[PDB]
Parts: C-alpha cells; structure tokens; sequence
C-alpha cells in the first residue's frame, strides 16, 4: 500500500543548511538521542549517508509537563507551498444536528513519509539523522498533511453525504441526524479509515459528550461559545517562546479584530539561537499588551437552520458605533460589531457596515442574509441615487431602531431667489503658514479674518463657514475650490476637523443653501474680489 | 505537441486570493471542475503548487470564469492579440458567441501549467480548497485563442469565403460573427457556424442602431450670471481635454457682476467666442484620435442628473461619451448598476476599437472586487482601478446627447 510522496524543491540559487551544531549538557544528549532512538525505531528517523554536508540545530527544552529541531534556515531555503485553508469554521455556520463528535489525529505528521530527495536537508547531528516523515517546524509539514488529509476525508464524505465533516488541522468533528448507534457506527467507519491509512486517532483524544471542545470553542447541545483565549506569561521570553505565541496570535488573530504581530516579530530577527533570551521593545512589549486584553473577551450564540431565514439587523449605538446580529427570527447565531473611522455622514456608514456583515454572511453561510436597517427606504433611495459613487445593497427592510439614520439637507440645485450671494475664498502663505479667509457678497458685504498655521484648504474651508455664520437660513455661496465643492456635495455629519465640524453645524440651520463653483483668476465677478481681498498680504 | 510558453523575464506566476462565494455557486463549480477533471481537462494541484488564480462563477445553468488576468500580464508575448476590421461597427447585427469549451481540444505544455491554479472554495470553511490546475488551453488566458488559431482557421477560413458578405473575428474567447442579411438569413449564418464549431451562450448587438452622441453646450433664450458661470466652468474642463478652447470673453460678461439671477448683456467678443467654441467640440469630436498603441481607457461617472455616462479616451484624448437612459427602479443595487453600465461599454468599445478598455470606477475597491461577479454576464474581464468623481465632472456630463 504505498503512495509516493510529493516532490520538493530548494528556492532556486539556494542551497540546504550547514549549521553549527552547538554543544549541551550530557544530561540533555543522553534524553535526546533516547528520543531518535525510538523515532530511527518506529520509522520517523533514518542516518544520514556519510556524504550528508547538512546540517540544522538540534536543542532539547524542559518538558512542557524534549526535542526541538531549529528548521529556521532549512524553512527560509524551501520552496514556497499553498495555503490551502486560511479561515476557521464558525459553529455559527455549523447546522444543527442531532449528534456531534469531535475527535483528533494523533502524531499526524509522523504518518506522511517525506520524498527521498529532500529528507537529506533535514540532517541534523546529535550521530547524524535525517527525518523519513514530515518534519514538525518544517515549513512544507502543514500543507501537506492538510492536503493529504483532505484526500482521506474525501472518499468518507461523499460515501456519507448526509454527514457533515469538518477538518481543521487535525481536529475533525463529525455531525449527523442518524440515530445514536448509526452516528456512532459512522464514526468508528471514519476511525477505521483513518487507523487503515495510517492515522491514528488516540482514544484520549475522541470526544463522546458534550461540552465539546472544538478550536478553542465549546459546543454545548443548544449554543456554542468562544472561550477566553488565554496566552502565556512566561519571566524570560526565548526566540522559540516569541515563535509559539505568534502562532497562537495568528489563529487568534481570524476570531477577533486588531490582531498585531508585527513588533513582537521584529523581536525574533533571524539568527539568533532558538534558545537565545529576546530583547523586548516598548513596542512589542505594547502589542502583547492589548492582544491579552482584545482576546480576554467571549462570545457565544446558537446554530444554523438552513431551512429557515437568514437575518442581518443593525444598529446604531454610541457614535461611530454600530453593532449587528445575525439571526433566523428571534435566534441568534452571532453578533457583530463596527467602528471603523474623516468626513462621511450615517448613510454612508450604514452601508460599510452592510459590506462587512455581507462579507462574513458569504464566508460563514454561503448567503445574503435580509438586512433590517434603521434607515427609512426614501431617505436612503435618494441619498444614493443622488450620490456620484455605487455600494452595494441587497433587499432590505426598514425597521424603527432608534435612533434612525437620517440625512438633513437642504442643497438646491438652482440659485435662490432674493437670497444673498456669498463668493469665498481662502489664501496661505507658503512659507509662514499665515493666510486669510473672506467673502464679498453681492449685497455689498464683505470680510476678512487672518489666519495663522493654515493651508489653502483649511483657508479654504474657513471662508465657506464665514459665509454660512453670517448669512439668513437662505443663501447662495460661489466658491473656487472644488475640494470645498465635493465635502459639501458629500453632506457629511461627522468629521474629525473642526472646521469641518461648524460648516455641518451652520448648514444643518439653513432652510436651502445654493453652492456652485467657478474657476479661480479669471476675472468672475465676486469671485476676483475676494480673490484679491484675501491674498492682499498673503 | 504543444509550444513552449515563458513568463516575462523576473515575473513569477500569480499568488491571489480566492473570493468568498455563494452556496449554489460553489456546488456548481465543483460539478463543473469534477465532469472537466474526468474529461482530462484538469487534474488537482500539488500542495507543492504555490500560485492560485480567482475563480468565479456566473449565469440557468452556471459557467466557470477563471479571472486569469494577473497571468496574461505576466505571459511573456501574445501581445498582438488586445488585428480589426472597421467595417464591423457599420454591421447591422452583430452576434457574439462564447467559443471557450472549444479550447480544451489543444493541450498545453506541461510547464505552463501549474500556473494556471485555482481553488475552489467550501462554505464556512468546512473543508480545505479543492485546487486544480489545467491539461489544456484555459478558456481566459491571452494565450489559448493564439495557440488555437490554427484549429479555428482549418474551419473559418472556407466558411469565410463562401460568405464574403459576413464578418467572422475573435477576440479573446468571443466570435463575432457581423452581417446586414435579414434576421433569418443572418440566424442561419450563425446556426451554420455553431454546427462547424460542435465538430449557445453569446449575446446580440444591433451597431447601427446605436446613437452618436456628443458634449454640445447649452443654449438658452436668456442667460444669466449663474448660466455664464456655469457655462465658464465645463468650458474650463474641456479646456484640459479640448484644444482652443476659450473662455476669457465670456468670463468678461460677468465681470461686473454678482447676482446670480441677473441677465448678462451679451458682447459681440463673448457671442463669437461661445460660437467658435462649440464648433471646436462639434468638430474635434469628429475627428480620429485612436492610437491602438496606447491603452484604451473608459472612466463612468454618474451625471449631475444622476444618468449614467461614460467617456473613452486615451489620457486626456476622449474618443467617445456616452450617456444611458435614466433608471426607474429606484430600489436597484448600485453595484449592479454600475455592472451593466461596464458590460454595456466593453461590448461597444469590442465593436468599434476591437478590444476591452481599462476601466476607471467610482467604486470602492473593496466593495466592487467582492461583489462585481453577482452581475456579470460576459466572458471577458477588464482591468479596472477606482476613482472620485469630482463635482465639475458632474456637470460637464450633463452635456453629452443628442
């Protein structure tokens, strides 16, 4: 019964490692080699041919309750492989089903035999071992026993395919509506196929009852829950303790948001023993900090029914937050939350939360699910049907969740009649950052106000609000910058920029506002008087 | 045997992500790639494999579309392939055809092929990716209308000359076939045509059916201030586009004036300049700028009157505008939208420069690369980047009619 194993290559222009093998005790050598004993033994471990010149360091570390190959240089010299599964099942996605059994590989990788023509970059010397199966830390070990475990699995599931099967590394759980005694017979079927093509599958590591711990989850009968993710807290942080802990980091980084690794990498640059204390950055040292508080959370909810409705209802809270459920009437698979951040208004934000949700319903249910959104139906028809850029909008519902989003402008399309006419422009100094902002209106008015540590913009931007602070809940305003012209197209109502800020507050109190542009230095009227008032000095 | 194919010097090939789909899109790529693998066409990925193109799937029965277009950016040649007959566009009917399934008769090179893999995803991630990579020409590489040309001559080629009054082009995995015979001697062609091909999925285009239009400024019976400012301003935006174009006299008119409802006293300097201007924009929009050197370029944007319209140009070179009804539903997705509008442009700019233009989309990227395929119906896809659409390029759409 024997399956090649797949080839492998060396990126090119590259060559195996020949590392120094670095001396340690005798306590340690004697644990170690008793260890390659019983793996030369049991097939993962063969002796290097005296003409082996690889070679990778060998460490042994205090039982986590012994050896730890450094593969570092051979990882950073091998091709590169698939990622053949990035993203974690969620049990909100999980059918309900009558019986549920979770169960794990036990030494999956030491039943997947390495190709003959690569095991010679594995050496490592202690006498001199290659590995005959693949190796743990080994870049390509992952991607392989993902595939080759997809391809046992395969043939179960489609001989079952009222089962549902889901494989993760090596964690499967097996999920059916079979009597007791059938879902049972079933699983020892999927064990027998397994222990047949070499996997085996510890007793110790089957899981009958419930709870069911699940990758990091807890599947009870009628809710699953996400446990709080706890990670180490170790005195003295070796390079090999940095590597762990962003693995841990990376899973956890796909079930909560603001996930960081990069200055806690930085920690770890190269060659560096395995064993080597890290020097720990203020900035590491900040991003361990909040991904412990980030992921001292917990969530929980229920199970899909497929046959039923798949519901999505938002809802405004604070200020920038807004938060989410996924349901089917009034169960509740999973909640949901979005803050993400200069000037947009509610209508705009509603439909990045609509793009999230839809996003993960894709990934976690295979459909769209029936939004219920806290917006009326004219309101946002016709704010978007006005707007210059598309989003994406699939059937939804109003539903009055207070507070509703709701959009307050009054932006004409034509001049106002007997509304006074403002023309606005903004001036800055290149060079000191002192600038003006003025209007001039066609009733005679004008003014001016001297700005310091400004910007075209800013000068810009300070001008048009003069003109809405100083004129009746009806008015005409000409300006000449067309950045003004699109934030005031945009109608926001949140903005971070306080100038921004009391343009929304002025133009919320104006029963019609008129707001057109001309193009600056041609001689406009109005427009070349301002123009020439504010930059007098400028 | 098949020919030696290479990636440009120091391009390796493609490493993208692979979407999320639907539940019924994913049981129809699965069926589809599963009858293909069983018919020799494909065979699964190595894990040692680390390129991946994205697939898609649209729409009935479902078709594959594999968006292979980071690979043809890094398939060194076939360039000259993205050769046009400019009767084409004069045709009264035009129907296109999707020939792909076609191309799995040719294999390609055993080299070539591993990057051309794609992963077919699983809902809620129950399983890892089924990956495969093909045995034959892929419907969607630059290449394999190439390396099929000569399958395609040995039957084109005789059933050209017995209909000298038809046009029968490719481009990409679409047949063109373009004549002025009667719908039924015109279905007959066709009908002919697919039976030499068997030894369906298309489309009809009626070119001369579709109207020239053209940017032509506004007149009025009475102008005010607001209506030369107005005026000044789209005049000063075809200024960058247009040459000769001018403005100074008009912007005279004005320059005495602030309220914006007042009439303006006309000048014969002002009267000359607005009517010399729209000779230019009558006249340079007759003219032909086209470089097939230079990439074909169509930006959309949504007029100041909310109507969809379009302009095909080449750096600032406009070559055509155009402008689509307005929408009734007012409930309709915006994505899909925009979609149509796209498909609609491609098909057109295919007819009369015979290739698919880059586009440039007031969309965010985010939102158009995770929905787009929903609403697609061509087999082609174009290059496509994101852009705001600035409030001036509002109103100077507003002009495109007739």
């Amino acid at each position: 019964a024997k399956v090649e194993p797949i080839k492998i290559m060396l990126k090119p222009g590259k060559d195996g490692p020949k590392l120094r093998q670095w001396p340690l005790t005798k306590e340690k050598i004697e644990a170690l080699k008793e260890i390659c004993e019983k793996m030369e033994k049991e097939g993962q471990l063969e002796e290097a041919p005296p003409t082996n010149p690889y070679n990778t360091p060998t460490f042994a570390i205090k039982k986590k309750d012994r050896m730890l190959i450094d593969f570092r240089e051979l990882n950073k010299v091998t091709q590169d492989f698939t990622e053949i599964q990035l993203g974690i099942p969620h049990p909100a996605g999980l059918a309900k089903k009558r019986r549920i059994t979770v169960l794990d590989v036990g030494d999956a990788y030491f039943s997947i035999p390495l190709h003959e023509d690569f095991r010679p970059y594995t050496a490592f010397t202690l006498k001199r071992y290659i590995y005959k199966v693949l190796p743990q830390g080994w870049k390509g070990s992952p991607a392989i026993f993902q595939h080759t475990m997809r391809q046992v699995l395969e043939p179960f599931r489609k001989a079952n395919k009222d089962v549902i099967i889901i494989q993760y590394m090596d964690d499967i759980l097996i999920a059916s509506d079979r009597t007791d005694l059938e879902h049972d017979r079933v699983v020892l079927q999927l064990k027998e196929l397994l222990n047949g093509l070499g996997f085996s599958t510890p007793d110790e590591k089957f899981q009958k009852d419930p709870p069911y711990h699940w990758m990091g989850y807890e599947l009870w009968p009628t809710k699953w829950k996400l446990q709080k993710i706890q990670l180490p807290q170790k005195e003295i942080w070796t390079v090999n303790d940095i590597q762990k802990l962003v693995g841990v980091l990376n899973w956890a980084a796909q079930l909560y948001p603001g996930i960081k690794t990069k200055h806690l990498c930085r920690l770890i640059s190269g060659k560096m023993t395995l064993t080597e204390e890290v020097q720990w950055t203020e900035l590491a040292e900040a991003e361990l900090e909040e991904n412990r508080i980030i992921l001292s959370q917990e969530q929980e909810g229920h199970y899909y029914q497929e046959e039923k409705e798949l519901e999505a209802t938002v809802q405004k809270d604070q200020d920038n937050q807004w938060t989410y459920k996924i349901h089917q009437e009034e169960k509740i698979l999973k909640v949901g939350k979005y803050a993400k951040v200069t000037h947009t208004n509610g209508i705009r934000l509603l439909a990045q939360v609509v793009q999230k949700i839809g996003k993960e319903a894709l990934v976690i249910w295979g459909r769209i699910p029936k939004f219920h959104l806290p917006v009326e139906r004219e309101i946002w028809e016709q704010w978007w049907d006005n707007y210059w850029q598309v989003t994406w909008i699939p059937d939804w519902d109003f539903v009055s969740t207070p507070p509703l989003v709701r959009l307050a402008f009054n932006l004409v399309g034509d001049p106002i009649p007997g509304a006074e006419t403002f023309y606005t422009d903004g001036s800055c100094n290149r060079q000191s950052k002192e600038g003006k902002a003025g209007y001039v209106t066609d009733r005679g008015k004008d003014k001016v106000k001297k700005l310091e540590q400004t910007t075209n913009q800013q000068a810009e931007l300070e001008a048009f609000a003069m003109a809405l602070t100083d004129s009746g809940p009806k008015v005409n305003i000409i300006v000449d910058s067309q950045y003004v012209m699109g934030i005031v197209a945009s109608q926001p109502t949140e903005s971070e920029s306080k100038i921004v800020n009391q343009i929304i507050e002025e133009m919320i109190k104006k029963e019609a506002i008129y707001v057109a542009w001309v193009p600056a230095h041609k001689g406009i009227g109005g427009n070349q008087e301002v123009d020439h008032l504010v930059s007098q000095g400028i | 045997e098949p020919i030696k194919i290479m990636l440009k010097p120091g391009k390796d090939g493609p490493k993208l992500r692979q979407w999320p789909l639907t539940k019924e899109k994913i049981e129809a790529l699965k069926e589809i790639c599963e009858k293909m693998e069983k018919e020799g066409q494909l065979e699964e990925a190595p894990p040692t494999n680390p390129y991946n193109t994205p697939t898609f799937a649209i729409k009935n029965k479902w078709r594959m579309l594999i968006d292979f277009r980071e690979l043809n950016k890094v398939t060194q040649d076939f360039t000259e392939i993205q050769p046009h007959p400019a009767g084409l566009a004069k045709k009264r009917r035009i129907t296109v055809l999707d020939v792909g399934d076609a191309y799995f008769s040719i294999p390609l090179h055993e080299d070539f092929r591993p990057y051309t893999a794609f992963t077919l995803p699983s809902v809620n991630n129950a399983e890892p990716g089924k990956r495969y990579i093909y045995k034959v020409l892929p419907q969607g590489w630059k290449g394999s209308p190439a390396i099929f040309q000569h399958t395609m001559r040995q039957v084109l080629e005789p059933f050209r000359k017995a209909n000298k009054d038809v046009i029968i082009i490719q481009y990409m995995d679409d047949i063109l076939i373009a004549s002025d015979r009667t719908d039924l001697e015109h279905d007959r062609v066709v009908l002919q045509l697919k039976e030499l091909l068997n030894g369906w999925m298309g489309y009809e285009l009626w070119p001369t059916k579709w109207k020239l239009q053209k940017i032509q400024l506004p007149q009025k019976e009475i102008w005010t201030v607001n209506d030369i400012q107005k005026l000044v301003g789209v005049l000063n935006w075809a200024a960058q586009l247009y040459p000769g174009i001018k403005t100074k006299h008009l912007c005279r008119l004005i320059s005495g004036k602030m309220t914006l409802t007042e009439e303006v006293q006309w000048t014969e300097l002002a009267e000359a300049e607005l009517e010399e201007n729209r000779i230019i924009l009558s006249q340079e929009q007759e003219g032909h700028y086209y470089q097939e050197e230079k990439e074909l370029e169509a930006t959309v944007q949504k007029d100041q009157d909310n109507q969809w319209t379009y302009k095909i140009h080449q750096e600032e070179k406009i070559l055509k505008v155009g402008k689509y009804a307005k929408v009734k539903n007012t409930h309709t997705n915006g994505i899909r939208l925009l979609a149509q509008v796209v498909q609609k442009i491609g098909k057109e700019a295919l007819v009369i420069w015979g290739r698919i233009p880059k586009f440039h989309l007031p969309v965010e990227r985010e939102i158009w690369e995770q929905w787009w395929d929903n609403y697609w119906q061509v087999t082609w896809i174009p290059d496509w980047d994101f852009v705001s659409t600035p409030p001036l390029v509002r109103l100077a759409f507003n002009l495109v009619g007739d």
